[PDB]
């Protein structure tokens, strides 16, 4: 209590932290399935699983029954808080109970969690996620949304703690597209297609994105080449592709094929 | 400064106790 | 010594300020004369 | 309540019938309700120092007791607001009264009770939760940049009895109600805090992260940290606006709080005109810095007890935004104009003077002020961490660092960026002296550098050595004739000038030199010191070999390498990427190495 | 209005110094105004200085001679000092308390304004832009004054700062591009020869219709010297911010104001401050110097020119030192230039205008203003250094470029600075004189003038 | 260790009873439990300034620069609680730490402290600016209990003479260093250069130590003799002859 943590203040803070750990647990696992984790936090979840008032757990802390080392409680709370952050960032997708405990005990053994790079990559992912909560439909917003959904699923399938260079690539690509001026539109198409080319698959949004928006994705990529037209035959050729509901890499290669004959229609 | 403050203090002691 | 023998008063202050200004103008006069002689010296050496 | 006036003699009012009135409480005197503060009690009488003009106050006038000392209101409505040392809403007085003056005894709230704010509660909280002091229990969407976190006051606790659903509320509605030991507390979006009390934290951490400003100097040679304390010289024609403009536009801070502590009348009209014009870029869009900035503005004729309490209003606002999880950087312009109002308030109370007339408690105040900065772990449940960085400005008479205020502030602060006028007259910008400046935060930024920019600290030490050696070789070149110059010294006096002209000199009126990232800075310094190293070894190896190399051969064998060195500071960080500039610098390095092997 | 009858008291309970202590006052109001009637009939005026219960302490303007505690009457006015103000005050001479001393009637009021005034909102003031043309090339051409600045004149005893003030007053105006202007003059603590000079010089040089003169003399009551600049500034604020004129306010010898401040402070039984003057002198000077500037929505300004004499020619005395913390720049009236018989004796090397950059330029004076001023300053300093070296090196061992910096010196001090007390030089005449002086040096020596301007103005 | 931490954002008037709590603890541990205590009181300047503030609060007679007239009699009730007593096997060694305002040693705080304590260790700024550690200037330093603690059977027979000779040589070297700033480098004699060499080697070999280096006193005396051998034994006019006969040639 080096300076301002009076006894009343110290034990009020302890009771508050106990309640916060209880709430974070109830949110991270509403239907009890991480029995290992709900067991590791048992001595602090007991004081909330049965109804004690604020003053009962307060006098329990002053006496000495419940945990009263605010620093130990803080370092045990940061772990569960970052777990909840990881499992609530990837909200539409999900994670199964093996990777959850894997990541949990990978976090439990870190020297300093606030100085880790799981914290840093979670900061980046949450930046991307928060820009898109009330965004306006536009090219760069749609591209960010697509790449963000792909990143969320890749994290839900692999994890955040171990290195997975697809996740790193998508991370830095999204963080470079997010900070790109909303006037540069020739660059924020080159970024999207340069990503799509360096992606082993060719149907990335395979349940990753509902088809109703894959239509908007394929259309948005179809009117970026129409102003650059130079004939009528290629008009029909390009507008024939307008019937695809899957933004496949072959469609983009067909786009850059048709633009070849577009150029060929000049001197 | 100290001498003048002393004179004023003695003034405001006399006038109040008298 | 570390000080000049004088008594503190608002007359000694202006006297001492006058002394300071006079000394640090004489310094500039001598610092100009020395560089004049120095230029002459550097010319004499070359020729 | 409601004492009465018994006597008036100058600014000092005496009030009778004031039985239970605390010391330093605030009161409102008269029928126009001038604001004053209780400075002495005696029986049933109170002695009040009135802030405004007491001309016209008669005997028998009312005296309203407020119940609290000088405090600030903290809630949504602070960003982009303009206050003064008492936290009066200048831009709202100006529009409700439609006059160009500040009325006498004006009583308007600091945060408007008309705006409807978008409030969403914490989704886990429900009736029965255990919430303590500091917990964030809601969020108000203030603007597109700053989320405003609603926190419980640092001294309350209990169980949630009622919490409001998401919706639009003004800063008067009850958004939370909790219970403790049979007593209820209702809490709204605004909390009140005394400005002379430090806000509580969980622990004061050591500061170990840089404060990025964007200038190559002040970021390489004299670094500041997030949570540090800086001091600059506030003088005329020294190029002082670079610091505040850089802090506002290009910095890793989240919130900015600017404070004028008694500035001239027309010097405030320049800040209040320029600051609403600066812009930033966030998420690609361009926004105004007054979406994350608050200003405290005083002039020389405003009350002397507002020109003194300004520093405290500013630091309390920044400690309020630090407790949310943000990183704030406060700036106090002309702390000397605050010390003079301090001395005058002392003088009014007929207090014994100290050295140079300033009060006895001057260093105590100047130290307990700067002890409020730093990085902290915030009180409350959701495990955050914040910081406050203070930048003070002193105005020593004629550049003399012996005034009590300047001596104290240089004894306290850890960084000191010394802006010079001599360099400003030579068109050397930013006009930092680099010879009297210092920074004592260089040993705290050692895990950071060694983890992120491993090959930097040696370059920093080398550059400092070179810039010192070019300077203590001054009489050697004047009292002797420039000829008795060992080749090591020619190499120095040339590369040090290369640094002075193409590293330490930056031009903000460009598209490439407004902001200099740190990868670009370390690249530009590594190429220069690598040149220096190679060109110095090439000479001192062939010291006695009949093939004496001098700077005359080095400057002819590499005539384009030197230009490309002097042209490193044109690589745009936006039109060119980061990998592109890295590869360009690496290519220049390999060309240097080649053209140095094709010389031996 | 005030429709209740006034109260007269015959309850004087003490007399000492300039103070009369009355008892049984009903509800004594602070800073109120009182009219005293002496036992024989002479009428005096006073102001309430302290209030305590049923007791008032009145400070009498004309002293307490012949006042006894049994037949002197004091009638209480019921309010504070409010002065009448109208636009007809332009062209008139009042004394320190505001009553006519020019053989004319009293001011028919357009309003009654409290002379203490309220502070200007820091958020309504805007930045000074255009130029105030004084007609003196040492100020106009090299220390330009912007509309809304506050720039003092520092001088000493015996130096001719009153004639400089009079010339500024009877020449100042606006720049004639390719006039709503007024002046308010406040003379505080002047003797009778100075007051005669001001009055006659203004009213006989055909200019006393855009001037309002407030004359306070050294034998006048010392309380009127406290209210003289506040009447001047109340009138200036009316004119500038309600009638939208451009006002210039000249206040002569603020040092006498400081002395009167010290007197009325010591009358309150307050312990002296640093070097004699009260501890609150900064705030009192600031409530005067800060009643100035441009404001948003009005087309009028207030420019202030305080004038001081430095005691013992010291620049760190409390009055100059504190005036430096509130104002923007300074003009220096020198004594070496006065003894060498140069008028006006203005030293341009220590002088400065902090807002000159805003007052000059294209569309305000001319496109060559800043460069001509910079080059004149540079050449003058260099010529002074050359004249220093000439005394030890000898005039027969000087360069040909050091013989040019010694003709520029004489021509600059005798043709540019030295003007003539009735000679009005517009800004363009000043700049043309500057070019006539700069054409001594070959075009290649004028280093501070860009080549794009050395092409248009040098070949003439 | 027992810490009593009063920080810069804590009550000012409670800085008056902190050193007295520390010293009461020290006296209990030393004169009743018979231990050897070492007391470190940090910034007696802040104590003196809190004392000035409380004195000015109730309008008492000042001394120099506003400090109360009883500041000597108040600092002496703190510094004088340090020593040994007859019959008990404890002690109290006090090491206050000061900060002199503007590096002035004539300020009331250092001036009244030096009249009460048995010496002082002077930390210099001019040596800090040359990156010297520890930056200790030995001329304004003093210890008043040295003469009775050194010598034969205590450290070594020659301690006092080496100390006095190093003092004399250091003072003459600092005189020559200031003469040459006026008369130039090439107007000095053959002995002035000996003094200017002693100055450099002393400041770099004797003073400068390194922050974790523990020199036994015999190593210090050997370094002192290696420094004194710069001069012929006739320039060392403070050392008796029978000491120079035994210690100078080696």
């Amino acid at each position: 209590k080096m300076g301002g943590l009076t006894s009343e203040q110290y034990h009020s803070q302890v009771v508050g932290k106990i309640g916060y750990i209880a709430r974070c647990m109830q949110t991270i696992d509403p239907e009890n399935n991480l029995k290992k984790i709900r067991e590791d936090y048992q001595d602090v979840l007991i004081w909330a699983e049965k109804n004690y008032r604020f003053e009962e757990i307060l006098e329990a802390s002053k006496s000495g029954k419940c945990p009263n080392d605010l620093d130990a409680l803080s370092r045990r709370s940061l772990i569960l808080q970052e777990l909840l952050r990881l499992v609530s960032s990837i909200s539409p997708f999900k994670m199964k109970l093996d990777l959850i405990e894997s990541q949990y005990e990978k976090m439990k053994q870190h020297v300093n969690l606030w100085k880790s790079d799981y914290h840093v990559k979670l900061n980046q992912l949450n930046q991307l996620t928060d820009y898109l909560k009330n965004a306006a439909p536009t090219p760069k917003n749609n591209f960010l949304r697509a790449m963000t959904s792909v990143l969320q699923m890749q994290i839900a399938q692999y994890g955040i703690t171990e290195d997975n260079e697809g996740i790193n690539q998508l991370f830095k690509l999204g963080l470079h597209l997010l900070a790109m001026a909303n006037e540069k539109i020739d660059e924020q198409y080159h970024l999207f297609k340069g990503y799509v080319k360096d992606q082993p698959e060719e149907s990335p949004f395979e349940g990753i994105l509902p088809a109703e928006d894959q239509k908007i994705l394929v259309k948005t990529m179809i009117d970026y080449a129409m102003p650059k037209l130079s004939s009528k035959v290629l008009q029909d050729k390009l507008s024939a592709l307008s019937s695809s509901d899957v933004l496949t890499k072959t469609l983009l290669d067909s786009i850059d094929r048709i633009v070849k004959e577009n150029e060929k229609l000049n001197a | 400064f100290y001498r003048l403050k002393k004179i004023q203090e003695k003034k405001k002691i006399l006038k109040e106790k008298s | 010594k570390d000080r000049i023998e004088i008594f503190p008063s608002r007359m000694a202050q202006t006297i001492m300020k006058a002394r300071l200004k006079g000394a640090q103008t004489g310094r500039n006069l001598l610092k100009k004369k020395s560089d004049a002689l120095t230029l002459r010296f550097r010319q004499i050496l070359k020729k | 309540t409601f004492g009465y006036v018994h006597g008036v003699s100058g600014p000092v009012v005496t009030a009778c019938d004031m039985a239970g009135a605390a010391m330093y409480e605030l009161v409102r005197v008269g029928h126009s309700e001038l604001v004053g503060e209780i400075i002495r009690l005696e029986g049933d009488m109170a002695t009040i120092q009135v802030y405004e003009e007491t001309s016209g106050v008669s005997v028998g006038d009312p005296v309203l007791r407020t119940g609290k000392p000088l405090s600030v209101e903290l809630g949504p409505g602070i960003m982009g607001a303009i206050f003064d040392g008492i936290q009066r809403p200048l831009s709202d007085i100006s529009s409700q009264t439609q006059s160009i003056y500040i009325p006498r005894g004006v009583n308007v709230s600091a945060l408007s009770r008309d705006i409807k704010w978008d409030f969403t509660p914490c989704k886990n909280l429900r009736v029965g939760s255990h919430i303590t002091g500091g917990d964030i229990y809601g969020i108000v969407s203030e603007n597109s940049l700053i989320k405003h976190k609603i926190m419980l006051p640092p001294r309350n606790r209990g169980t949630v009895t009622y919490i409001a659903p998401p919706g639009n509320y003004d800063t008067s509605d009850v958004v939370l109600e909790l219970e403790f030991e049979g007593v209820k507390e209702k809490f709204t979006m605004v909390q009140v805090w005394p400005v002379r009390q430090v806000r509580p934290v969980t622990e004061k951490l050591p500061a170990n992260h840089p404060l990025l400003t964007g200038q190559r100097v002040l970021d390489a040679l004299f670094p500041c940290v997030q949570g540090g304390t800086t001091a600059i010289p506030g003088a005329f024609g020294c190029g002082k606006t670079v610091i505040s403009q850089s802090l506002s536009k290009y910095s890793n801070s989240d919130v900015i709080i600017y404070v004028g502590c008694g500035e001239r009348g027309n010097e405030m009209s320049e800040v209040l005109r320029d600051f609403p014009e600066l812009t930033m870029e966030v998420d690609g869009k361009v926004e105004s810095i007054m979406k994350r900035t608050a200003l405290v503005a005083n002039t020389s004729n405003m009350p002397v007890a507002a020109r003194e309490a300004s520093i405290y209003t500013g630091i309390t606002l920044s400690e309020y935004f630090r407790d949310m999880g943000y990183h704030v950087s406060m700036m106090a312009d002309s702390t000397s104009r605050w010390a003079e109002a301090l001395r005058e308030i002392s003088g009014r109370l007929a207090e014994m003077p100290a050295d140079s007339g300033y009060p006895a408690y001057l260093g105590a105040r100047l130290a307990s002020f700067y002890e409020r900065a730093g990085r902290v772990k915030c009180l409350g449940n959701p495990e955050r961490e914040g910081s406050v960085s203070i930048v003070g400005a002193v105005s020593p008479p004629g550049g003399d660092f012996s005034d009590p205020v300047t001596s104290a502030t240089l004894g306290i602060v850890q960084v000191f960026w010394g802006l010079d006028k001599k360099l400003a007259q030579r068109k050397h910008f930013p006009s930092v002296n680099w010879l009297i400046s210092y920074s004592k935060y260089m040993r705290a930024l050692d895990e950071y550098y060694d983890k992120h920019f491993t090959e930097f600290v040696p370059l920093r030490t080398k550059a400092k050595e070179i810039l010192q050696e070019e300077e203590d070789l001054a009489e050697i070149v004047q009292l002797v004739g420039k000829a008795s110059l060992a080749e090591t010294d020619k190499i120095t006096l040339e590369v040090a000038k290369l640094i002075k002209d193409d590293f330490l000199q930056q031009n903000g009126y460009t598209p490439y030199d407004r902001f200099c990232p740190f990868y670009k800075t370390v690249g530009m310094l590594s190429n220069m010191i690598a040149f220096y190293d190679m060109a110095r070894r090439a000479v001192e190896t062939t010291a006695q070999s009949d093939n004496k190399i001098t700077w005359s051969i080095i400057r002819e064998h590499m005539g384009d390498i030197l230009y490309k060195l002097s042209s490193m500071k044109f690589k745009d960080p936006l039109k060119d990427g980061e990998a592109k500039i890295k590869s360009d610098y690496a290519q220049l390095l390999e060309d240097m190495q080649n053209a140095f092997r094709s010389l031996e | 209005y005030l429709s209740q009858p006034r109260l007269t008291y015959k309850t004087v309970s003490g007399v000492n110094g300039p103070l009369v202590i009355l008892d049984h006052v009903k509800f004594p109001r602070y800073a109120e105004i009182v009219h005293l009637t002496l036992p024989d009939g002479t009428k005096r005026s006073g102001q309430v200085l302290e209030v305590s219960g049923s007791k008032a302490v009145v400070q009498v303007f004309e002293g307490t001679s012949g006042i006894d505690a049994k037949k002197t009457s004091c009638e209480f006015t019921g309010d504070i000092l409010r002065t009448p103000v109208s636009e007809d005050m332009l062209g008139r001479v009042f004394n320190g308390s505001g009553k006519p001393i020019d053989r004319g009637p009293v001011v028919l009021a357009e309003d009654f304004l409290d002379i203490m005034g309220q502070p200007i909102n820091p958020q309504c003031r805007i930045y000074p832009e255009e130029m105030i043309q004084t007609g003196i090339s040492a100020i106009d051409g090299m220390n330009s004054i912007a509309r809304g600045q506050k720039i003092p004149i520092f001088s000493a005893a015996g130096l001719p700062h009153n004639e400089i003030a009079a010339q500024i007053c009877r020449q100042a105006g606006l720049v004639k591009k390719s006039e709503n202007f007024a002046i308010v003059f406040a003379a505080m603590g002047v003797n009778m020869e100075t007051a005669r000079f001001f009055k006659s010089d203004f009213e006989e040089n055909g200019s006393m219709d855009n001037v309002c003169l407030f004359l306070n003399l050294a034998n006048d009551p010392t309380i009127e010297r406290i209210i003289t600049p506040r009447l001047a500034l109340t009138t200036a604020e009316f004119l500038a911010y309600q009638c939208e004129k451009h006002v210039l306010v000249i206040l002569t010898d603020m040092s006498s104001y400081a002395e009167a401040l010290r007197e009325v402070s010591a009358a309150r039984e307050e312990v002296p401050g640093r070097r004699g003057f009260p501890g609150y002198m900064y705030t009192d000077l600031a409530t005067i110097y800060e009643r100035a500037g441009r404001v948003e929505g009005r087309n009028g300004s207030i420019t202030q020119i305080p004038i001081l004499t430095m005691p013992n020619d010291d620049i760190t005395h409390p009055i100059p030192d504190l005036t430096g913390y509130i104002t923007e720049g300074q003009i220096y009236v020198d004594r070496q230039l006065h003894n060498r018989q140069i008028y006006p004796p203005i030293n341009v090397l220590p002088s400065l205008s902090r807002l000159m950059k805003s007052a000059i330029g294209e569309g305000m004076t001319r496109k060559d203003h800043a460069d001509v001023s910079n080059q004149l300053y540079a050449c003058y300093a260099i010529g002074k250094d050359v004249q220093a070296m000439k005394a030890v090196v000898g005039e027969e061992a000087l360069t040909s470029d050091d013989l040019l910096y010694l003709e520029f010196l004489q021509k600059f001090e005798r043709n540019f600075i030295a003007q003539g007390p009735y000679e009005n030089r517009t800004v363009f005449e000043t700049l043309d004189i500057g070019w006539q002086l700069l054409r001594i040096f070959p075009k290649e020596m004028l280093k501070r003038i860009p080549q794009s301007t050395l092409s248009e103005f040098y070949p003439r």
